[PDB]
Formats: C-alpha cells, sequence, structure tokens
C-alpha cells in the first residue's frame, strides 16, 4: 500500500529486505535463547556443546527450535521462475 | 488442451506454453525436453474419482494401464516451460479442499512429493530429518555398497 | 468419491501402476527405438 | 546508439539495415512495420533511429549484396559473384530453421523483425532477461 | 508534453526530415528520397523523457485478467462496471520495481478495466 | 554530508529530470513561453 518511507541512502526495495531480514534475524535469536535456555543440564547435547568437544551453540537450536532461514549467495532464495521461487506458490508473494 | 488429453490428433507428450503477459503462445515438440506427470484438476475438486482407482485396483485383469489413464485424461505430462506457468496444489487432500483461501485457482496437483527423489537417494528413510550434505554423502555412498 | 484418508493408498497404487508399465530405463529404450 | 549483426562466415559487423535492404526491404515503412508491431511506441522508435540513420546512404539491394560481399571469407573481388556469395550466405546460414528458400525470405525478415524487437525490448526493460540455468531453456 | 512521430513522404512511403525554410522562418519537413514537402505542425521535433514517469496502465493489458497463475481479490470493485473481484500484481517492468505499485485489473470480461489505486 | 558531496562524483546524468530541443527562431517567443524568456530579451 506503499506507506513505507524509504531508507535514505538506499532504495525502498533493499529497505524492505533489510526490514524482513532484521525481523527473521531478531525471531531466530530469541527462539534460540529460549530453547538452549532449558535443557535440564542432562542432556547429552549439552554436554558436549559445553565440554565444547564437538558442536556450537547454534547447533541445537535447528534441531529442537526451527532451522532458521536459508541463503544462497547471502540472501534471500531468488526468483527462479516468473517471480516466484516455485510454482507451489503464488506470482510475486515475499512471505518467509 | 482438450485435444491433447484426448491424443487424437495432438499427442500427449507435445507441450504449450502460452505467455499471457506477452501476447504469443509457443508449441514445443522437438525431442529432449524433460517433463513428468501430474494430476489435472478442473474445478476446486480433482479428476481423479474413485471410480477409476477401482479399475486400476484391480490389475492384471482388466489389462487397465497407466497409458489408459493417460487416455481418460485424468494426469497429464508436464515439461518445465508449461510448468512456469501454471500453479500447482501440494497435497489435494489438504491444499484444494476449501478452507482459508490461499489462491483458489489451483491447476495442477502432485502425485506425491517422494517423487522428486532420485533413484539412489530415495532408497534413505527420513530425509527429512537429515541435514543435506549427509543425504549427498550417503547418495554417493549407496552406490558402493556390496550386495 | 475420493476421501482425503484414502489419498495415501490411491496415490501409491497409481504409483505403482505406473512403473509397472514403464519401468526404470524406459527414456533409454524409446530413444533408441526412434 | 546503434545496432549490429554477427553472422556466420562473415568477419566484419554488419548493420541491421543493411541486412534489411539486402534482403530486399529498401523502404523505410516495410521495415519500421517489421521492427514495430504496435505502430504508436515512440519510445521504441526513438532507440532505433540512430541505426536507421546509418545505413541510409544505402539504397539498394544490390549495393548491400554487394558490401556483404565484402568483408567476406571469399569475398567477390567485385559486385560479379560476390552477390552470389551474399546470396548464398542470406539462404544457407541465415536463419536455415525457418527454411531456405526464395520465397521464406519474408518469414526470415519477420523473425529477424522479432528477435530484434525482443532485444530492444531487453534494453528498454520492459521484458525480463533470461538465465542460461533455465533448463527450461536446456535441452 | 508528448512524443513526436515521423511525417512520411507518402507519395514514395518514405519519411521526412525537418529542415528550415530562410524566406520565411518556417519548418518544413522534406524528403531526401525525393522532394516532398509537409508544414511542421509543432516546434518540438525532438524530446527526450528521462525520468521515466510512464502511465504503465496503457502498456498493462486487459487480457492478463484470466490468468490462474496471477492473485485474485475482490476488495477494491472495477469502477465502471462496478464488479468486486479485482486482480492485483506487480509491474514486471525494469527500472520501475523500485517502488511496489499494485496494478488492478477488474475479473469482469468485456470491460477489461485496469487501474492503480 | 557537505564534505561528502564536496567529493563524491556528481555527473549530469543523475541529477537532469529531463531535456528537450525546440525550434524558436524568435527569442522572446517561445514555445514553454516561461517567464525567463523575457529577462532573456
Ligand atoms: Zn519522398
Ligand atoms: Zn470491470
Amino acid at each position: 500500500n506503499n506507506e513505507l518511507e524509504p531508507t535514505p541512502g538506499n532504495t525502498l526495495r533493499q529497505t524492505f529486505e533489510n526490514q524482513v531480514n532484521r525481523i527473521l534475524n531478531d525471531a531466530r535469536d530469541k527462539t534460540g535463547s529460549s530453547a538452549q535456555k532449558s535443557l535440564s543440564e542432562y542432556n547429552n547435547f549439552k554436554s558436549m556443546v559445553v565440554s565444547g568437544a564437538k558442536g556450537s551453540k547454534i547447533n541445537i537450536s535447528q534441531v529442537i527450535a526451527v532451522v532458521g532461514q536459508q541463503n544462497v549467495e547471502g540472501k534471500r532464495i531468488p526468483f527462479g521462475f516468473k517471480h516466484r521461487t516455485l510454482p507451489h506458490f503464488i506470482k510475486d508473494d515475499y512471505g518467509p | 488442451r482438450k485435444l491433447r488429453r484426448q491424443m487424437d490428433i495432438i499427442v500427449s507428450e507435445v507441450s504449450m506454453i502460452r505467455d499471457i503477459r506477452e501476447r504469443e503462445i509457443r508449441i514445443y515438440t522437438d525431442a529432449g525436453r524433460i517433463c513428468r506427470p501430474l494430476l489435472i484438476v478442473e474445478k476446486q475438486k480433482l479428476l481423479l474419482k474413485k471410480r477409476h482407482i477401482d479399475q486400476l485396483k484391480e490389475r492384471e485383469y482388466n489389462n487397465y494401464s497407466w497409458q489408459d489413464l493417460v487416455a481418460s485424461g485424468v494426469v497429464e505430462y508436464i515439461d518445465t516451460l508449461e510448468e512456469e506457468t501454471v500453479m500447482l496444489a501440494m497435497t489435494p487432500d489438504d491444499l484444494q479442499e476449501k478452507e482459508v483461501a490461499y489462491c483458489s485457482t489451483y491447476t495442477h496437483c502432485e502425485i506425491h512429493p517422494s517423487m522428486i527423489l532420485g533413484v539412489c537417494a530415495s532408497i534413505i528413510p527420513f530425509p527429512d530429518h537429515n541435514q543435506s550434505p549427509r543425504n549427498t554423502y550417503q547418495s554417493a555412498m549407496g552406490k558402493q555398497a556390496m550386495g | 468419491e475420493i476421501t482425503p484418508d484414502l489419498w495415501q493408498e490411491a496415490c501409491w497404487i497409481v504409483i505403482s501402476s505406473y512403473f509397472d508399465e514403464k519401468g526404470l530405463v524406459r527414456q533409454q529404450l524409446d530413444s533408441f527405438d526412434e | 546508439q546503434r545496432i549490429v549483426a554477427t553472422l556466420p562466415y562473415i568477419k566484419q559487423e554488419v548493420p541491421i539495415i543493411i541486412v534489411f535492404r539486402a534482403l530486399g526491404f529498401v523502404s523505410d515503412r516495410d521495415i519500421l512495420e517489421h521492427i514495430i508491431y504496435d505502430f504508436e511506441d515512440p519510445e521504441m522508435m526513438e532507440m532505433v533511429k540512430p541505426s536507421l540513420d546509418e545505413a541510409f546512404v544505402i539504397q539498394e539491394q544490390n549495393v548491400a549484396l554487394n558490401f556483404i560481399g565484402s568483408r567476406g571469407a571469399k569475398p567477390g573481388v567485385t559486385k560479379e559473384k560476390r552477390i552470389k556469395y551474399a546470396k548464398e550466405v542470406l539462404q544457407k546460414e541465415m536463419l536455415p530453421h525457418v527454411g531456405v528458400s526464395d520465397f521464406c525470405e519474408t518469414k526470415k525478415a519477420y523473425f529477424l523483425g522479432y528477435m530484434v524487437h525482443r532485444l530492444l525490448l531487453a534494453a528498454l526493460g520492459r521484458r525480463e532477461l533470461d538465465d542460461r540455468d533455465h533448463y527450461g531453456n536446456k535441452r | 508534453p508528448g512524443f513526436v512521430g515521423i511525417r512520411f513522404c507518402q507519395e514514395c512511403n518514405n519519411m521526412l526530415y525537418p529542415k528550415e525554410d530562410k524566406e520565411n522562418r518556417i519548418l518544413l519537413y522534406a524528403c531526401r528520397n525525393c522532394d516532398y514537402q509537409q508544414e511542421a505542425d509543432n516546434s518540438c521535433i525532438y524530446v527526450n523523457k528521462i525520468t521515466h514517469e510512464v502511465d504503465e496502465l496503457t502498456q498493462i493489458i486487459a487480457d492478463v485478467s484470466q490468468d490462474p497463475t496471477l492473485p485474485r481479490t475482490e476488495d477494491h470493485p472495477c469502477q465502471k462496471c462496478g464488479h468486486k473481484e479485482a486482480v492485483f500484481f506487480q509491474s514486471h517492468s525494469a527500472r520501475a520495481e523500485d517502488a511496489m505499485r499494485l496494478y488492478y485489473v477488474c475479473t469482469a470480461p468485456h470491460c477489461g478495466h485496469r487501474w492503480t489505486e | 554530508k557537505d564534505i561528502l558531496c564536496r567529493l563524491e562524483h556528481t555527473t549530469l546524468r543523475k541529477v537532469t529530470a529531463n531535456t528537450a530541443i525546440y525550434y524558436d527562431p524568435n527569442p522572446q517567443s517561445t514555445v514553454v513561453a516561461e517567464d525567463q524568456e523575457w529577462v532573456n530579451v
């Protein structure tokens, strides 16, 4: 509906991608924090990660809470077809 | 479309892509294209009525064939060019059914997502649970499992 | 008519028919035939 | 901003307009019709204006054919047999998939016009480019 | 302002170039292939619109209304024929996607009404 | 930003809104007929 106020120094477009990426990044961060918060200290995943032997703090949040956005060449998956990633979707949709 | 489905003169294979945003329509008969079968849907309901599966399940008696299904015109071959300009209904049991509308204009329905996998990787159980590079390594190891 | 619960067996029997008809090396055979 | 073409068995970049004239359309209106279909496209006529403002000096199909023979792998010594070299180029190599004959000249012209129209649309930005990885464009 | 097309020398079916007339200070589109002259209707002979502010409604065709892939909605009816159902989509035209502009076409056939909200 | 504008390259390409040419043999009278014609004459 065109109420977006384009950020100075960049196009309305890039502003829109930046806002969407910010939203999703915040969601993933909060999700991972909440997930890793509660593990009872008995989980062997937690044992290994805490010991640092194999893995990393981000490793659990994929398996337990959510995968998180995926990227190709450092951006959103492109419109390989006509403006739509996969035919299962409708033309000109920007849903995550 | 109808005459292709009936394969009277337009063979089932040949594809036609109608570009709407631009005034043009193309017909592709030349060899070398890649295509896969898909369910047709005319209204919100699919064209694979319960009757057809009845005859199909009683195989080796009716001599009923997938080619006979093609003749019945419920399923059709789709190439990438045509796929470019046609909406797809993922699961007829869940998508085409009236609900909070997404587009309500679906034109084809998938036989089953498991059909996207390949010959080697289809043997992996629960691929939807594994990180993809592991899936690729497993698919490239499965060519060596002695048996 | 079609039933969402029976859709599983329906689709799988369709696939079974399709493979039992064609095989796994169809395009290879058919290209050489042509 | 002009448009040129690269053709097989040709060592130079012949302009589009002289190629059309060698085909046989020496008039302006015929070429303009073959290039633009919506004749009220000033946007596109202003883009094509430079190229058509280049080969206008040549107006004879025979002269265009002699030029085609010039700068050729086996260019004719004079217009003699250079016109023949140009003619065989225009017949066998110029888009044979649409046909190779006397009567196919007009169809060749029309399809050349179509492809250059697509090029102009691409430059204008109305139509999107193509991605070679699109297996829709791979056989 | 507006663009200007080619004045055409009719009899030989060619085009005309503007040349000035010293005697009377008027512009005359004359043929180079032959001698044929037409008065210059307007003083604007060449123009260059650079802002690229073009009414994309004219470029938009109504025939896209029937396509199934495009989205459909009822929020905004067709003005002249009042039809509720409209299809809204994007430019798909380069150097114009910088701004997200929604273009509506009525779904009612035979009206082919197009507009931007 | 003043120093910015001082340094960053600027070209007429990116500053012109649009352009055109008009055959106006009489400087006093112009097709645009804007106020500036009187100032010029
Ligand atoms: Zn003339
Ligand atoms: Zn209407």
